[PDB]
RNA sequence: ACACCCAGCCGC
C-alpha cells in the first residue's frame, strides 16, 4: 500500500518498533481490569498471540526481510488492533448450539463402522461413556 | 382364462395386461411374496451375546 | 416332477429332496462331459 | 528517452521441460554483448521463433517516447506516434520481483528481474550495473522485431 | 427428467432453437446436460448408449445393448461411426445459438433414451398466508392438499438458536403459528376465568377478582398445561 | 401414441411420411434404406420415423 | 455340470431396460431401476376404459433406440416410457 | 394379514403408472426384518 | 405435543418447491415464482411518505400483482380486496398496516433438510421470474449441501421490521460466508464455473477485442476503463488473467498452489518463474500468475475468496462470487466444455501396460496362494496365518491397482477433459479416472473381500476354495471395458454397502445430533464474556480460552 | 467507572437496535437525520446509525442481576 | 457509413433448399439472419381450435396440438393479412384470420384416417401443404371428429409451429484455419462439405490476420414458405425491426434535451 | 485396559501411557486428565476425512461433559440428571416422567435457559434476546420533527 | 353478523380461513375451524 | 401456474418503453441503451457494427437474464462524437447493410430461376 | 367437508 521497496534502506527506528509492539500488547485486551487476577488472565487470554506478534514484529526481521517504514508500521499496528478487535467473541452468542452442530455436521460424512473403531459408533462410543468398549487399547 | 387377443379387447380389457391381481373394491390389490426361514429344516446358529 | 430340488452333502452324508412351496429356482442348462446337451435340433425346432 | 534496457538475444531452447503450453512457448536466451541470461514467454502462435533466431529486445518505461505516462489504459485512438510502431511485437506488464546475489554485508552484484505479462513471465537475469532502472511494481513495455 | 443411468435433473430453462447450439447440419440439441453429471457417477454407460443411439439413427436399426456381450466393444461402435461422415468418438463441432461463434471444445452429442418421472412441478409447489388451522391445538394444518403450513421443526429451532435470531424464532413459534393470550391469578399461578364482555375477571378458588395478568403465550402450550392439569399437575405460571 | 406431426429436434414434417414408411417395410427393405427413400437426412428424423409405435392400432380396438 | 443361458437374466424388470449396465455404478444402476417405476408413459392400452384415481399418459412414447435385448419380453417395445432425445453433454449457459 | 398384532402391508394397491412398474411390483418380495431396525446384515 | 408442537410447529407464510439453478443471480437473491409472490404477504405500516405507493398497491387489489391484499385498520379489522370492489373502504389513512404482495428486495429465510447445521438457513432477497421454481445461486448449493435433481427446499417470509433487520443484519448469505465450524468460507466456487476459470487463467489463454468487450459487459464492479493489452503490436490481445485480474476485487493479496504443482519446484532453479503457472501469487490487485482451483479459488482454509472476505467485508465478497460466475459462465459460451468417449480412452500402448500390470498382478496372486498352501508364508507378528495371507494379497492388488491407476492417468493428454475436470477440483478424482480408464480394482464387503457365501466359494461358476483374484472379487476390467457378469455382480455387492451405509447413518447421526445440542443449547456467552449456561455456573473463563 | 462491559456494539446489538427503530419510524416516530430519497424504514435505520444519533439506550444484564446501561451513540459500531 | 458490401452466391435450388453462400459480412449479421430464419419470419399456423365433438381415440388438445403443426401454404398471403392483435376486429375476421372445417366421420369396417386433405380451408389461398398426407387421427366405425379452426400470423418465437425453416445449417470457415475450434487430434476429423484441402492435410494453417467472411447455409422449407421466401422475407424483418428501432430512438433523442 | 496396573509396571513410560478408554482415565488420572483425553480422543475421531473442526467447539463439549466432577454422559442418563430445569428436561426426552418428578418434589423452573422461553412464546434469551431496550428521552428531543 | 350491516350472510372462505362480508369486507372471527 | 403468455416475449404492454438512454457516470461520454423486449439477434449486430466504427472505444451487449427481455448496450466513444450518434450510424448502416442483401438475393434468385 | 391406521414414493 505505501509501495515499500525491499532494496533501500528504511526509516524506521528499531526502538519505534519495540515501543509499538509493546503499546499494542498493552492496548490489546480480553481480559480487562487492574487486579492481580485480572493482569494474569489477561496475560494468559493472549500469550500464544502475543508470543506469535513479537516473533513476527521483531526488530531483526523488519529490518532484514520487511523493510517497513514508519507509515507503514503505524498502519500495521492500527490494523493489527483493529482486526483483534473485530475477531473478539462477542457476548450473547450461543457458543453451545454452535458447538453441537459444528461438530455433528463432521458426522454425515464420515464411513459408519489393524486399528480401533472409528467414525459415527466411535463419536457414539464417545459421546456416551459407555462402561463396555467395543475394543479399548492402550498405548504403552 | 384362455381367451383371444380379440376377445380381450371386445371385452375392455387389455390384452397385454399381464395379470396376477385381485380386484377388491375395484382397488386393484396385489400381494407381495413374504419370506421366512424355511420349514422342517434344521439350523445352527452362534449367538455371539 | 421337475421343480424338485435335489442336493447331496458330500462331506455330510446328507440327501435332502426337499419338496415344498417357497423355493426359488432357476432353468439351467446341462453339461454331460463338457458338451452341452443342447443341440443344434433343439434350436431348429424352437425356431419353428 | 525512457528505455530501462536494450540488447540483443540469441534463443538456445524452446522447451527444455516440455511443451506444457500449445499456444506459449518459453524461450531460453542469451544475449552477446552484455552477456544477458534471459527466460522469455512469448505467444508463439501470432509471432513464430525459431532456434537460433537473432532478435533485439527494449524494455521501456512508456511506448511515447516523451515522458508522458500512459497510465496503462487502452486508448486506440492515438495520433502522435509510439515506439511500438518501429517493433514487430510489443508487450505490457508489471514487475513483481528484483531478486539478486545481495548479502548483508556485500552490495548487489548480479540482479534478476522477473516480470510478468499478465500470465506471460520473463526473468532477465544479468550484471546489477545496468538494471537500474527496474523496481518493484512498475509497469514496463517489452519489445522484439526479429532480425536475419 | 432421468436418463436410462440413474442421471436425475430437472429442466432448469428452456430456450428456443435460436438459442440452442447447432451442428454444421443444423441439428441442435434437445437436452443439454452437463459434464459435471458424469465424473463422478461412473456411468459411462450414458456415453455408450449415445454413442450407439448415434450409429443406430444413422445406420437404419435398433442397436444392441445387451449385458455382458462381446461383439459390443466401444472400438466397434466407434468404427461403425466413422462411416457415416461423423467423428470417431461422438464429438461434433457446434456451433454457440447467440453469438454464431464456433465452440473450440467439440461437444458429444447424440440420441439418448429420456424419461419424464411423475414428479412435475405444479403438483409439488405450494404457499400459504394464514390459511385453515386444525380443531385440537389452534396451528396451521398439514400438508399441500389442505393449504397446510410447512412444519419449522426442532432442527429449524436448534440452527435459529445457533443464529441467535430471539425475535425471528418467536415470529415463527408465536406470532406466525398460534397466537393466543390467557389470563392467570397472581396468588395461584392457575387460569382464571375471563368474560370479555362484561369485563368481570374472577379467580374461580382464590375467589380472587381484583387482579389477574395477560399472558401471551401459544395456544399448543396452553393445551400442554390444560392436559397437565388434566393429569393433577399444576404449572403456576408466577409472573413474580 | 401416434407419429408426431413435426420432427422435435429440427421441424421437418414427418406426419406424412409413416404409412409409406411401413409399405417401405411391406416392400422387403431395410430400415437404413426406407429411411433414405424419405429423404430423411439428418438422424433426428430417422430417430422420429425408427423408433416409433403405432399405439393407436392398438387402441383402436377397443370398442368406441 | 451346468451352464448359464445368459448372464443378462440375472437382472430383473427394471433394471432390465437399462442399457449397457455393466458399464455403470452399481448405485446408479440401482438409481435408475428405483425411478424406471416412476417414468410416464403409456401405462396400459386400455387406459380410455379404465379411470385410475391417479394416472400419467405421454403423447409420443418412443421405443429406445438402443435395446436390450432382454426387454423383447417385457413388452417395453409395445408400451415405452421415454422419447430419444438429441443430447449434447456441454456446458451451455449455467443452467445445467 | 389376520382376524385384526398380524402381519401388515402384504396386499398393496397395484402401482399403475407405467408398464415396467407393474410388472415390478407384481414379481416383488418382502422381508419380515422390522423395517426401522437400524440392523447391517440382512440388508446386504 | 412438547416435541410436535412446542418445538416444532407448522407455520403460516410459508412456501415450499423443487429449485432449479441460475447462474444470472447473486449468491444473496432467491426467485420466486409470481404465485408464491402473489399468495404470501408482508404488512406494512403506512408512514406518512408512503401513501403515494400503498394506494397504488391497494388500488389494483388481489389480482393485479404486484398488488394487495387484507387491509388492517387500527381497529384491528381486517378489510379483504380480493372480494371487496367497493370504492368507499380503499382509502388508507396513517395508522393503517397494509398487506402488501411480496416484491423484489423483501428478505426472506430458505431452508433445506435435513438443517445440519448454521448454514443450512439463510436469508436471501426475493427476484421475480417468470416459472414456477425457487432459483439459487449456485455457489449457494454448497452450504444447504443441495443440487437440482429433485430437491424441494422452504421459503419463510417475515412480517415484521424488526425480525426483517435481524435476517438482514445476522443470517444474509455475504455475512454468513465464513464458517466458525472451521474458519473458511462454506461458500465456493463450484462446478462449471471452478473448472473453466481452471481454463480461463491458464498462461495459453488469450481473448481478442471483442470477447473482452463482451465479457466486460458482464462485471458488475468496474471502474469503467479496458485495460492495456498484455499483447499489443500483432494483435491486441488480453490474456484471462487480466480480466480476472479485474475480477478480483480491492486490493486483496494471497499466495496459492495449483494442484498439479510439482513438489520439488521449490528447490529448482525455476522457483519463483513457474514453467507451468502452477503458483498462484496475487499482487496488488492483479494476479499476475498462476492457475485457479479447488485450492485456490473453492472453500479451502486461506482461500482467495476466504482472504476477500477477510479484507473487503461481505459485500464486497458478494460481489466477487456474482462476478466470477458471471464472467466465467460467459466466457464459457466461448470456450465451451464438454466429456465423452475419447475422453475414457487412452492409446494401445497404455492399454497393453494395464494388461501385462493385471497379468503380472494376477500371475504373483497364484504364485503367493501356491506359497502358502505348501507351509511357506509364515505368518506377521500379531496376526493369524489367514489374515496374513489375505493381507498380503490385499497389498499386492493395491499395489497393482494403484500403479495401473498411475499408468493411465499419465497417458492423459492436455485435452482430455475427465482431467480438467479433476485437476480443477470441479468433480472428481484421480481413482475416478482409474476406474474408467483403466481397471476398477479391488471390491470389499464390509472391509474384507467378497464373503464365501456359498459353501466355500462366492459363486457357482467358480471352483472350491478359490483364494485367486477372480473368485474373491476383484475387476479385471474398465468401466468402459465392461464388466464380465461375476464383477458385475461383486460391484452390485460393493454398491450395495455404501448403499446400506449411506441408508442406515442417517438414522444415527440425526439422534447425536439431537443429543449434542439438547445437552448444550443454553450455554452462550454472557456479558462479562464467562460463557455459563442456563443455571448460571461457568463453563468456561473465556470462550475457546 | 462500573462499566465492565465490551466497549464494541455486539452484531445482536445492531440487529435490534436497527429493528426496534425501524419499527417506530414504520410508526411515525421522528426522524433524528436528514431525509434525502429513502421510504423503507429500515435504510433509515442504517442512516442513524450510521449517524450515531439514534434515541436508543441499552441494558446489559450481567449473570448475576446487574445491568449496565450503554448508550449506541456512546458505542462504537461495526463499520 | 462504415458498413460493407455483402455479395451472395447459389449453389443449388430445389423446392426444398435454397443453399447460398454470403460473402463480406460480419459474423453476427450472418448469426442474427439465421435466428431470423428460426424465429421472426412470419407464416400462418393454426392457433385456434374449437371441438365439435370428439370421440376419437386422442383426446381433444391431442387432436388441436397435432392441427396447430400442420404446415399452411403462405406464399404471398401473409405479407398481406395482420397480426390479431393488431387488428381491428373483435375477435376473428377475414381480414385476419382463415376458416377451417373438419367433418370426417368414419363409417365402414376398415379404419378412416384423418389426413390433411380433409381440412376445407375457406380463403383458397391457404390449404395444408400436401395438396403423402399428413394423418391427424385414425378412426373406427362409429367415430367421428367435427371441429372449426381459426389459424393466424405469428413468430417463431411465439410458438415452433410458426417456425418455417426446418433445421438451417449454418457453416463458416469450414477447413478450420481460423483457430475458432480447436482439434485434440486433427486428422481424424471429417473434412466438411465445402472443404477446400485434400485429404492428406487435416485442417488449414493458421491465419493471424484474418476474420470470418464465408457463410454457408442450407435453409430447408417445412412447406409453408417457399425457401425464397424464407429468405426474402428474413432479410424484410430484419430490416424492419432495426427500422422501428430506429424510429424509436428519434423519438428518444427528440425527448431528451 | 488396566491401565493403572500397566503404568505401575516397570520400566515404562510413566509420564505418556495414553489409553482410549474414558472411564478408566477418569478413575485413574483425575477430571481435567479426563477431560484432556476426551479432547484427544474426539479430535483422534475427526482426522480420517481430513476435515478440520475448530479448536473451541471440542473444548465446549469436552468442558460441559467434564463441568459436574463426576463424567457426564450426553444422554437422560446425565442432561436430565443435572439440575438445570423442568421444562428443558421434559423437551429433551422421558417427558412425563420429569413432570412427574417436578410435580411430585415441587420444582420450581427459574425460566432461566432458552427452551422454557420458547415453549411458552416468550422473548427467549438468545443472541438478541439478552437485552433490555430503553427509550431515553435526553438524546430524543434533538433532531428534526417531520412527522 | 358483520356490523354496520345487519342482517348480513358471511361467505366463509375455507380457504383464506375467515368470514368474509359480501358488502363491505369486514371479518367477524379472527380465524375459522376445520 | 406460473408460465409468462408466450406473446410476452416480443410484445409491449401498455406503459413500458421499447428504449431508453441512461447516461453512465463512471466514465465521461458512455451510455447505456436498455432495449426491451427484444433478445440477442439485435444485440449481437449492434454490437459488432459499433465495433467496425472506428471512433467507438468501447461496445458491449448483455442480457441480464434470459426469462427477462432486456438487452443493454453500453456504448463509450471519444471525446469527439456521442455515442447516441454511434448508434444512430450502427442502425443506419445495418440497415442499408440489409437492404443491399436483400436486394443482391433478389437478383441472385432471378439469374438461377432463369437458368 | 374428517381423524386414525397402513402402504408407496421424494431430497439428503
Ligand atoms: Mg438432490
Ligand atoms: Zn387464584
Ligand atoms: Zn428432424
Ligand atoms: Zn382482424
Ligand atoms: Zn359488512
Amino acid at each position: 500500500i505505501f509501495h515499500i521497496n525491499p532494496r533501500l534502506p528504511s526509516d524506521l527506528h528499531p526502538i519505534k518498533v519495540v515501543e509499538g509492539v509493546k503499546e499494542l500488547s498493552k492496548k490489546l485486551v480480553i481480559v480487562n481490569g487492574d487486579d492481580p487476577l485480572s493482569r494474569q488472565a489477561q496475560e494468559n487470554a493472549t500469550l500464544l498471540f502475543n508470543i506469535h506478534l513479537r516473533s513476527t514484529l521483531c526488530s531483526r526481521r523488519m529490518a532484514e526481510e520487511f523493510r517497513l517504514s514508519g507509515e507503514a508500521f503505524d498502519w500495521l499496528l492500527g490494523e493489527i488492533e483493529s482486526k483483534f478487535n473485530q475477531a473478539i467473541a462477542h457476548p450473547g452468542e450461543m457458543v453451545g448450539a454452535l458447538a453441537a452442530q459444528s461438530l455433528g455436521e463432521p458426522a454425515t460424512q464420515m464411513t459408519l463402522n489393524k486399528n480401533v473403531t472409528l467414525g459415527v459408533p466411535r463419536l457414539k462410543e464417545l459421546i456416551n461413556i459407555s462402561k463396555k468398549p467395543k475394543t479399548p487399547s492402550l498405548t504403552v | 382364462n384362455g381367451l383371444t387377443d380379440r376377445d380381450l379387447c371386445e371385452l375392455n380389457e387389455c390384452p397385454l395386461d399381464p395379470g396376477g391381481y385381485f380386484i377388491i373394491n375395484g382397488s386393484e390389490k396385489v400381494l407381495i411374496a413374504q419370506e421366512k426361514m424355511a420349514t422342517n429344516t434344521v439350523y445352527v446358529f452362534a449367538k455371539k451375546d | 416332477v421337475s421343480e424338485v430340488s435335489m442336493i447331496r452333502d458330500i462331506r455330510e452324508r446328507e440327501i435332502r429332496i426337499y419338496t415344498d412351496a417357497g423355493r426359488i429356482c432357476r432353468p439351467l442348462l446341462i453339461v454331460e462331459k463338457q458338451k452341452l446337451l443342447l443341440k443344434k435340433r433343439h434350436i431348429d425346432q424352437l425356431k419353428e | 528517452a525512457g528505455i530501462l534496457f536494450e540488447d540483443i538475444f540469441d534463443v538456445k531452447d524452446i522447451d527444455p521441460e516440455g511443451k506444457k503450453f500449445d499456444r506459449v512457448s518459453r524461450l531460453h536466451c542469451e544475449s552477446e554483448s552484455f552477456k544477458m541470461d534471459l527466460i522469455l514467454d512469448v505467444n508463439i502462435q501470432i509471432y513464430p521463433v525459431d532456434l537460433g533466431d537473432k532478435f533485439r529486445l527494449v524494455i521501456a518505461s512508456t511506448l511515447y517516447e516523451d515522458g508522458t505516462l500512459d497510465d496503462g489504459e487502452y486508448n486506440p485512438t492515438d495520433d502522435r506516434p509510439s515506439r511500438a510502431d518501429q517493433f514487430e511485437y510489443v508487450m505490457y506488464g508489471k514487475v513483481y520481483r528484483i531478486e539478486g546475489d545481495e548479502t548483508s554485508t556485500e552490495a548487489a552484484t548480479r540482479l534478476s528481474a522477473y516480470v510478468s505479462y499478465g500470465g506471460l513471465l520473463m526473468r532477465l537475469q544479468g550484471d546489477a550495473n545496468n538494471l537500474h532502472g527496474f523496481e518493484v511494481d512498475s509497469r514496463v513495455y517489452l519489445l522484439m522485431k526479429k532480425l536475419a | 427428467f432421468a436418463s436410462r443411468h440413474g442421471q436425475k435433473g430437472t429442466c432448469g430453462i428452456q430456450y428456443r432453437q435460436e438459442d440452442m447450439p447447432f451442428t454444421c447440419e443444423g441439428i441442435t440439441p434437445d437436452i443439454i446436460i452437463n459434464p459435471h453429471a458424469i465424473p463422478s457417477r461412473m456411468t459411462i454407460g450414458h456415453l455408450i448408449e449415445c454413442l450407439q443411439g448415434k450409429v443406430s439413427a444413422n445406420k437404419g436399426e435398433i442397436g444392441d445393448a445387451t449385458p455382458f456381450n462381446d461383439a459390443v466393444n466401444v472400438q466397434k461402435i466407434s468404427n461403425l461411426l466413422s462411416d457415416y461422415g461423423y467423428h470417431l468418438r461422438g464429438n461434433e463441432v457446434l456451433y454457440n445459438g447467440f453469438t454464431g461463434r464456433k465452440i473450440t471444445s467439440q461437444i458429444f452429442i447424440g440420441p439418448t433414451y429420456y424419461q419424464r418421472l411423475k414428479h412435475m412441478v405444479d403438483d409439488k409447489i405450494h404457499s400459504r398466508a394464514r390459511g385453515p388451522i386444525q380443531i385440537l391445538n389452534r396451528q396451521p394444518m398439514e400438508g399441500r392438499s389442505r393449504d397446510g403450513g410447512l412444519r419449522f421443526g426442532e432442527m429449524e429451532r436448534d440452527c435459529q438458536i445457533a443464529h441467535g435470531a430471539a425475535q425471528f424464532l418467536r415470529e415463527r413459534l408465536f406470532e406466525a403459528s398460534d397466537p393466543y393470550q390467557v389470563h392467570v391469578c397472581n396468588l395461584c399461578g392457575i387460569m382464571a376465568i375471563a368474560n370479555t364482555r362484561t369485563h368481570t375477571y374472577e379467580c374461580r378458588g382464590c375467589r380472587n377478582k381484583t387482579q389477574i395478568s395477560l399472558v401471551r403465550m401459544p395456544y399448543a402450550c396452553k393445551l400442554l398445561f390444560q392436559e397437565l392439569m388434566s393429569m393433577s399437575i399444576a404449572p403456576r405460571m408466577m409472573s413474580v | 401414441m401416434i407419429i408426431p406431426v413435426r420432427c422435435f429436434t429440427c421441424g421437418k414434417i414427418v406426419g406424412n411420411k409413416w404409412e409409406a414408411y411401413l409399405g417401405l417395410l411391406q416392400a422387403e427393405y431395410t430400415e437404413g434404406d426406407a429411411l433414405d427413400a424419405l429423404g430423411l437426412k439428418r438422424y433426428c428424423c430417422r430417430r422420429m420415423l425408427l423408433a416409433h409405435v403405432d399405439l393407436i392400432e392398438k387402441l383402436l380396438n377397443y370398442a368406441p | 455340470t451346468h451352464c448359464e443361458i445368459h448372464p443378462s437374466m440375472i437382472l430383473g424388470v427394471c433394471a432390465s431396460i437399462i442399457p449397457f449396465p455393466d458399464h455403470n455404478q452399481s448405485p446408479r444402476n440401482t438409481y435408475q431401476s428405483a425411478m424406471g417405476k416412476q417414468a410416464m408413459g403409456v401405462y396400459i392400452t386400455n387406459f380410455h376404459v379404465r379411470m385410475d384415481t391417479l394416472a400419467h399418459v405421454l403423447y409420443y412414447p418412443q421405443k429406445p433406440l438402443v435395446t436390450t435385448r432382454s426387454m423383447e419380453y417385457l413388452r417395453f417395445r409395445e408400451l415405452p416410457a421415454g422419447i430419444n432425445s438429441i443430447v449434447a453433454i456441454a456446458s451451455y449457459t449455467g443452467y445445467n | 394379514w389376520g382376524d385384526q398384532q398380524a402381519r401388515a402391508g402384504v396386499s398393496q394397491v397395484l402401482n399403475r403408472l407405467t408398464f415396467a412398474s407393474t410388472l415390478s411390483h407384481l414379481r416383488r418380495l418382502n422381508s419380515p426384518i422390522g423395517r426401522d431396525g437400524k440392523l447391517a446384515k440382512p440388508r446386504q | 405435543r412438547v416435541r410436535g408442537n412446542l418445538m416444532g410447529k407448522r407455520v403460516d407464510f410459508s412456501a415450499r418447491t423443487v429449485i432449479t439453478p441460475d447462474p444470472n443471480l447473486s449468491i444473496d437473491q432467491v426467485g420466486v415464482p409470481r404465485s408464491i409472490a402473489a399468495n404470501m404477504t408482508f404488512a406494512e405500516i403506512v408512514t406518512p411518505f408512503n401513501i403515494d405507493r400503498l394506494q397504488e398497491l391497494v388500488r389494483r387489489g388481489n389480482s393485479q400483482y404486484p398488488g394487495a391484499k387484507y387491509i388492517i385498520r387500527d381497529n384491528g379489522d381486517r378489510i379483504d380486496l380480493r372480494f371487496h370492489p367497493k370504492p368507499s373502504d380503499l382509502h388508507l389513512q396513517t395508522g393503517y398496516k397494509v398487506e402488501r404482495h411480496m416484491c423484489d428486495g423483501d428478505i426472506v429465510i430458505f431452508n433445506r433438510q435435513p438443517t445440519l447445521h448454521k448454514m443450512s438457513m439463510m436469508g436471501h432477497r426475493v427476484r421475480i421470474l417468470p416459472w414456477s421454481t425457487f432459483r439459487l445461486n449456485l455457489s449457494v448449493t454448497t452450504p444447504y449441501n443441495a443440487d437440482f435433481d429433485g430437491d424441494e427446499m422452504n421459503l419463510h417470509l417475515p412480517q415484521s421490521l424488526e425480525t426483517r433487520a435481524e435476517i438482514q443484519e445476522l443470517a444474509m448469505v455475504p455475512r454468513m460466508i465464513v464458517t466458525p465450524q472451521s474458519n473458511r468460507p462454506v461458500m465456493g466456487i463450484v462446478q462449471d464455473t471452478l473448472t473453466a476459470v481452471r481454463k480461463f487463467t491458464k498462461r495459453d489463454v488469450f481473448l481478442e477485442r471483442g470477447e473482452v468487450m463482451n465479457l466486460l459487459m458482464f462485471l458488475s464492479t468496474w471502474d469503467g476503463k479496458v485495460p492495456q493489452p498484455a499483447i499489443l503490436k500483432p494483435r491486441p490481445l488480453w490474456t484471462g488473467k487480466q480480466i480476472f485480474s479485474l475480477i478480483i476485487p480491492g486490493h486483496i493479496n494471497c499466495i496459492r498452489t495449483h494442484s498439479t504443482h510439482p513438489d520439488d519446484e521449490d528447490s529448482g532453479p525455476y522457483k519463483h518463474i513457474s514453467p507451468g503457472d502452477t503458483k498462484v501469487v496475487v499482487e496488488n490487485g492483479e494476479l499476475i500468475m498462476g492457475i485457479l482451483c479447488k485450492k485456490s479459488l473453492g472453500t479451502s482454509a486461506g482461500s482467495l475468496v476466504h482472504i476477500s472476505y477477510l479484507e473487503m467485508g461481505h459485500d464486497i465478497t458478494r460481489l466477487f462470487y456474482s462476478n466470477i460466475q458471471t464472467v466465467i459462465n460467459n466466457w464459457l459460451l466461448i470456450e465451451g466444455h464438454t466429456i465423452g468417449i475419447g475422453d475414457s480412452i487412452a492409446d494401445s500402448k497404455t492399454y497393453q501396460d494395464i494388461q501385462n500390470t493385471i497379468k503380472k498382478a494376477k500371475q504373483d496372486v497364484i504364485e503367493v496362494i501356491e506359497k502358502a498352501h505348501n507351509n511357506e508364508l509364515e505368518p506377521t507378528p500379531g496376526n493369524t496365518l489367514r489374515q496374513t495371507f489375505e493381507n498380503q494379497v490385499n497389498r499386492i492388488l493395491n499395489d497393482a491397482r494403484d500403479k495401473t491407476g498411475s499408468s493411465a492417468q499419465k497417458s492423459l493428454s492436455e485435452y482430455n477433459n475427465f482431467k480438467s475436470m479433476v485437476v480443477s477440483g470441479a468433480k472428481g478424482s484421480k481413482i475416478n479416472i482409474s476406474q474408467v480408464i483403466a481397471v476398477v480394482g479391488q471390491q470389499n464387503v464390509e472391509g474384507k473381500r467378497i464373503p464365501f457365501g456359498f459353501k466355500h466359494r462366492t459363486l457357482p461358476h467358480f471352483i472350491k476354495d478359490d483364494y485367486g483374484p477372480e473368485s474373491r472379487g476383484f475387476v479385471e476390467n474398465s468401466y468402459l471395458a465392461g464388466l464380465t457378469p461375476t464383477e458385475f455382480f461383486f460391484h452390485a455387492m460393493g454398491g450395495r454397502e455404501g448403499l446400506i451405509d449411506t441408508a442406515v447413518k442417517t438414522a444415527e447421526t440425526g439422534y447425536i445430533q439431537r443429543r449434542l445440542i439438547k445437552s448444550m443449547e443454553s450455554v452462550m456467552v454472557k456479558y462479562d464474556a464467562t460463557v455459563r449456561n442456563s443455571i448460571n455456573q461457568v463453563v468456561q473463563l473465556r470462550y475457546g480460552e | 467507572q462500573k462499566r465492565i462491559t465490551t466497549p464494541y456494539m455486539t452484531k445482536y446489538e445492531r440487529a435490534r437496535v436497527l429493528g426496534t427503530r425501524a419499527l417506530q419510524i414504520a410508526m411515525c416516530a421522528p426522524v433524528m437525520v436528514e431525509l434525502e430519497g429513502e421510504t423503507d424504514p429500515l435504510l433509515i435505520a442504517m442512516k442513524e446509525l450510521k449517524a450515531r444519533k439514534i434515541p436508543i439506550i441499552i441494558r446489559r444484564y450481567l449473570p448475576d442481576g446487574s445491568y449496565e446501561d450503554w448508550g449506541v451513540d456512546e458505542l462504537i459500531i461495526s463499520d | 457509413p462504415y458498413a460493407n458490401q455483402p455479395t451472395v452466391r447459389i449453389t443449388e435450388l430445389t423446392d426444398e433448399n435454397v443453399k447460398f453462400i454470403i460473402e463480406n459480412t460480419d459474423l453476427a449479421v450472418a448469426n442474427s439472419i439465421r435466428r431470423v430464419f428460426i424465429a421472426e419470419v412470419p407464416i400462418i399456423a393454426i392457433d385456434w381450435v374449437q371441438i365439435d365433438a370428439n370421440s376419437s381415440v386422442l383426446h381433444d388438445e391431442f387432436i388441436a396440438h397435432r392441427l396447430g403443426l400442420i404446415p399452411l401454404t403462405s406464399d404471398d398471403i401473409v405479407d398481406k393479412l395482420q397480426y390479431s392483435r393488431d387488428c381491428t376486429c373483435e375477435e376473428f375476421c377475414p381480414e385476419c384470420s382463415v376458416e377451417f372445417t373438419l367433418d370426417v366421420r368414419c363409417n365402414e369396417d376398415q379404419t378412416r384416417h384423418v389426413t390433411s386433405r380433409d381440412l376445407i380451408s375457406n380463403s383458397p389461398r391457404v390449404i395444408p401443404v400436401t395438396s403423402d398426407d399428413i394423418l391427424i387421427v385414425k378412426l373406427r366405425k362409429g367415430q367421428e371428429l367435427r371441429l372449426r379452426a381459426y389459424a393466424k400470423k405469428g413468430f417463431g418465437k411465439e410458438h415452433a409451429k410458426w417456425n418455417p425453416t426446418a433445421g438451417v445449417a449454418f457453416e463458416y470457415d469450414p477447413d478450420n484455419a481460423l483457430r475458432h475450434t480447436v482439434y485434440p487430434k486433427p486428422e481424424e476429423w471429417p473434412k466438411s462439405e465445402y472443404s477446400e484441402l485434400d485429404e492428406d492435410e487435416s485442417q488449414a494453417p493458421y491465419d493471424p490476420n484474418g476474420k470470418p467472411e464465408r457463410f454457408y447455409y442450407n435453409v430447408e422449407s417445412c412447406g409453408s414458405l417457399r425457401p425464397e421466401t424464407i429468405v426474402l422475407s428474413a432479410l424484410s424483418g430484419l430490416k424492419k425491426k432495426l427500422s422501428d428501432l430506429q424510429t424509436q430512438l428519434s423519438h428518444e433523442i427528440q425527448s431528451d434535451v | 485396559v488396566s491401565l493403572m496396573r500397566v503404568l505401575s509396571e516397570k520400566d515404562v513410560d510413566p509420564v505418556r501411557t495414553t489409553s482410549n478408554d474414558i472411564v478408566e482415565i477418569f478413575t485413574v488420572l483425575g477430571i481435567e486428565a479426563v477431560r484432556k483425553a476426551l479432547e484427544r480422543e474426539l479430535y483422534h475421531v475427526i482426522s480420517f476425512d481430513g476435515s478440520y473442526v475448530n479448536y473451541r467447539h471440542l473444548a465446549l463439549l469436552c468442558d460441559t461433559m467434564t463441568c459436574r466432577g463426576h463424567l457426564m454422559a450426553i444422554t437422560r442418563h446425565g442432561v436430565n440428571r443435572q439440575d438445570t430445569g423442568p421444562l428443558m428436561k421434559c423437551s429433551f426426552e422421558e417427558t412425563v416422567d420429569v413432570l412427574m418428578e417436578a410435580a411430585a418434589h415441587g420444582e420450581s423452573d427459574p425460566m432461566k435457559g432458552v427452551s422454557e422461553n420458547i415453549m411458552l412464546g416468550q422473548l427467549a434469551p438468545a443472541g438478541t434476546g439478552c437485552f433490555d431496550l430503553l427509550l431515553d428521552a435526553e438524546k430524543c428531543k434533538y433532531g428534526m420533527e417531520i412527522p | 353478523t358483520c356490523p354496520n350491516h345487519p342482517d348480513a350472510i358471511l361467505v366463509e372462505d375455507y380457504r383464506a380461513g375467515d368470514m368474509i362480508c359480501p358488502e363491505c369486507g369486514l371479518v367477524v372471527g379472527d380465524r375459522v375451524i376445520d | 401456474m406460473n408460465a409468462p403468455p408466450a406473446f410476452e416475449s416480443f410484445l409491449l404492454f401498455e406503459g413500458e418503453k421499447k428504449i431508453t438512454i441512461n447516461k453512465d457516470t463512471k466514465v465521461p461520454n458512455a451510455c447505456l441503451f436498455t432495449i426491451n423486449k427484444e433478445d440477442h439477434t439485435l444485440g449481437n449486430i449492434i454490437k459488432s457494427q459499433l465495433l467496425k466504427d472506428p471512433q467507438v472505444l468501447f461496445a458491449g451487449y448483455k442480457v441480464p437474464h434470459p426469462l427477462e427481455h432486456k438487452i443493454i448496450i453500453r456504448v463509450q466513444t471519444t471525446p469527439d462524437y456521442s455515442p447516441q450518434e454511434a448508434f444512430t450510424n450502427a442502425i443506419t448502416d445495418l440497415i442499408s447493410e440489409l437492404s443491399l442483401l436483400e436486394e443482391r438475393f433478389r437478383v441472385a434468385i432471378k439469374d438461377k430461376q432463369e437458368g
